[PDB]
RNA sequence: AGUGGAGCCUGCGGCUUAAUUUGACCCGGCCCGGACACGGACAGGAUUGACAGAUUGAUAGCUCUUUCUCGAUUCCGUGGGUGGUGGUGCAUGGCCGUUGUUGGUGGAGCGAUUUGUCUGGUUAAUUCCGAUAACGAAC
């Protein structure tokens, strides 16, 4: 904290410092799934 | 740090040789120019006449170099003119304010008329003449002030001239010789014989006989 | 220096693509997700057939 | 020649050792994404796989972060990363993304190419998204190095004056700045700070007037680019200064002049309306 | 022994070509392209993200049905005596480690210039032996 201070004429808010310094399964397997469907889809070789 | 060479250097070094006029009262060479900054320092103005660039032919084609033409002077006293060709600037400068400070001549002022306080004239008409240019000086009245071109008004000035009617003839235009001129008449001041100087001289000791137990030491 | 002319060969760009604006969407909600997360507040959106999520996407019949 | 050389008289004792001799006879997730790891360090366009867009949803999601080598992806691939965390919420982990890949990235390359990537430039927008985390995960880290050159300042300090910052948030950032110990490139990010205009907390109104008069008995000269700075805080908040902190201001301005901007600023306070 | 003659291959000119990249090129197509000021919209959502299916040369949630979530992180026009992740020229500074050519001094000439840097022998060589108004040096 410094020592000249805004003297006069209001303060619309007072700010929050307090965060900033002070700071410092089924699905898967389910992608798995469609991640294997998918690459196995880019050439099928079995489709007529 | 200088550490002289010379025995006349090694005087000087000393307190044995007190003015430099002893140096020119048995007229030897001066080949040091730590002499000169010791004895006038600094009482010596230095004045660069001129610096023209030129060509050395080279077997590699043309190179160039400077040539500098540098009046040095103690007013009321004494001048010198060097010319120096060297690499650059800088050092062509250097090497002419030496140059000139080894060729320290003393000057002879007069009166015009009436002999009324300090001398401020040349004492007699002179004349130095320097590859057919020929520069003259004359007496002139106290306040006239120097009347004559700007080199040697230059030259005259650090002599300690402060009044001389000059007139020059030939090829002024080349500054080396216009300028080795009017050196040459301010020399021949002191080579001058006026009745003034007519009692016969008597001879004291030179310094390298009168301080040669000094000598010995060294 | 010298300078260049700045040709100007206006070509017009105003016609480019914004999604729809829907107004007032919030009269229709009154499925829920039990996920592990995004539980109890979250709607679940429904096409034809199947509801899919808007925050983790998760697979249905 | 009087000696044989080595490798003919090597072959000659092998071969007289042999005739000597010869008459002395008589899990599964692991391969998913190690495989989108060999997409990711390939991919310049098109849809990623699903496995990379479930990343942030995962509780162990460092371990396959590593997996995924973030440090050999390339740039189209770490804009979407950074799209895809930017798009997930949790702000700590989003920091902690931009901490641990995102600016050394930037680091490494601005210093190597000298200029930054234009997909890495849109990945600092996207980082941008979500400003707290840019914050305290990019910008006060940056800057609390020590090592910021010129470049680092003027590109991100760019991407800081593209958007609009919330004014909380920018003026925290600008505390920070402003307690800071000094460096060169620090006066760019506070110059483009103040470039924003907005309303400002007279608490870091305060702390920019020490941090100024803190350069008072400094004898080390200052460049043009804190004079700058100084410039713009009196260009712009001229209205909110005490008369103290004022005449403060036209001290440090007698005692640390420029023959060229000092003037402005002395003309600029002197012209000012309080309140 | 060849090459230059011949078939093939390769390079450079030349010729064709939309391009035949150069001492990266061509044909189409999606995307967006600054701050600041002014005028609109936004909490009666600004905008991100989005599974499925249909598209055009592309598995384009950077479009349609599904509009679901994301809570300001704002985007739509009007703007230039505006520009900055620009380009270029000038000026000046940071990081490791040390304390055959021509000068200097002397001799010659007003000077440009010269001598040094040379009769003879010798060396690739102002090298060397040595003669000498020159003597001593650095690269
Ligand atoms: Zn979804």
């Amino acid at each position: 904290s410094s020592v000249m201070r805004r003297n006069e004429q209001l303060t619309l808010h007072d700010e929050r410092f307090e965060k900033f310094y002070e700071q410092y399964s089924n699905r898967l397997q389910e992608v798995l799934n469609d991640y294997y469907k998918e690459k196995a889809e880019n050439c099928v070789k079995l489709n007529t | 740090e200088w550490m002289p060479v010379t025995k006349l250097g090694r005087l000087v070094k000393d307190m044995k040789i007190k003015s430099l006029e002893e140096i020119y009262l048995f007229s030897l060479p001066i080949k040091e120019s730590e002499i000169i900054d010791f004895f006038l320092g600094a009482s010596l103005k230095d004045e660069v006449l001129k610096i023209m660039p030129v060509q050395k032919q080279t077997r590699a084609g043309q190179r160039t170099r400077f040539k500098a033409f540098v009046a040095i002077g103690d007013y009321n006293g004494h001048v010198g003119l060097g010319v120096k060709c060297s690499k650059e600037v800088a050092t062509a400068i250097r090497g002419a304010i030496i140059l000139a400070k080894l060729s320290i001549v003393p000057v002879r002022r007069g009166y015009w008329g009436n002999k009324i306080g300090k001398p401020h004239t040349v004492p007699c008409k002179v004349t130095g003449r320097c590859g057919s240019v020929l520069v003259r000086l004359i007496p002139a009245p106290r306040g006239t002030g120097i009347v004559s071109a700007p080199v040697p008004k230059k030259l005259l000035m650090m002599a300690g001239i402060d009044d001389c009617y000059t007139s020059a003839r030939g090829c002024t235009a080349t500054l080396g010789n216009f300028a080795k001129a009017t050196f040459d008449a301010i020399s021949k001041t002191y080579s001058y014989l006026t009745p003034d100087l007519w009692k016969e001289t008597v001879f004291t000791k030179s310094p390298y006989q009168e301080f040669t137990d000094h000598l010995v030491k060294t | 220096a010298k300078k260049r002319k700045k040709k100007s060969y206006t070509t017009p760009k105003k016609n480019k693509h914004k999604r729809k604006k829907v107004k007032l969407a919030v009269l229709k909600y009154y499925r829920e997700c039990p996920s592990d997360e995004c539980g109890a507040g979250v709607f679940m959106a429904s096409h034809f057939d199947r509801h899919y999520c808007g925050k983790c996407c998760l697979t249905y019949c | 020649e009087e000696y044989v050389g080595p490798r003919l008289s090597r072959r000659i004792l092998q071969q007289a050792r042999q005739q000597q001799e010869e008459l002395e006879a008589e899990p599964r997730v692991l391969e998913v994404y190690r495989g989108v790891r060999e997409v990711l360090s390939k991919y310049r366009s098109g849809k990623l796989p699903k496995a990379f867009k479930i990343i942030p949803a995962l509780s162990n999601w460092e371990q396959i972060l590593y997996v995924t080598e973030p440090e050999a992806w390339t740039a189209a691939a770490m804009y979407q990363a950074t799209r895809i965390f930017a798009s997930n919420l949790k702000e700590r982990m989003a920091q902690r993304f931009y901490n641990l890949v995102l600016l050394p990235r930037v680091r490494d390359d601005v210093a190597e190419y000298k200029r930054l990537n234009f997909h890495l430039y849109m990945a600092l927008k996207k980082a941008l998204f979500k400003p707290g985390a840019w914050f305290k995960g990019i910008l006060i880290p940056l800057c609390e190095s020590g090592t910021c050159t010129l470049r680092e300042a003027i590109i991100v300090g760019s991407i800081i004056t593209k958007c609009s910052i919330p004014v909380l948030h920018s003026s925290a950032a600008m505390l920070k700045i402003a307690e800071m110990e000094y460096s060169g490139a620090n006066s760019i990010f506070l110059r483009l700070l103040l470039d924003k205009k907005y309303a400002l907390p007279y608490r870091v109104l305060d702390a920019l007037v020490f941090h100024f008069l803190g350069f008072r008995t400094e004898k080390r000269e200052l460049p043009v680019l804190w004079h700058q700075c100084l410039l713009t805080l009196v260009q712009r908040y001229k209205a909110d200064l005490a008369t103290d902190q004022k005449e403060a201001l036209l001290e440090l301005l007698r005692l640390q002049p420029h023959p060229q901007l000092s003037p402005e600023i002395r003309r600029e306070l002197q012209s000012a309306v309080p309140r």
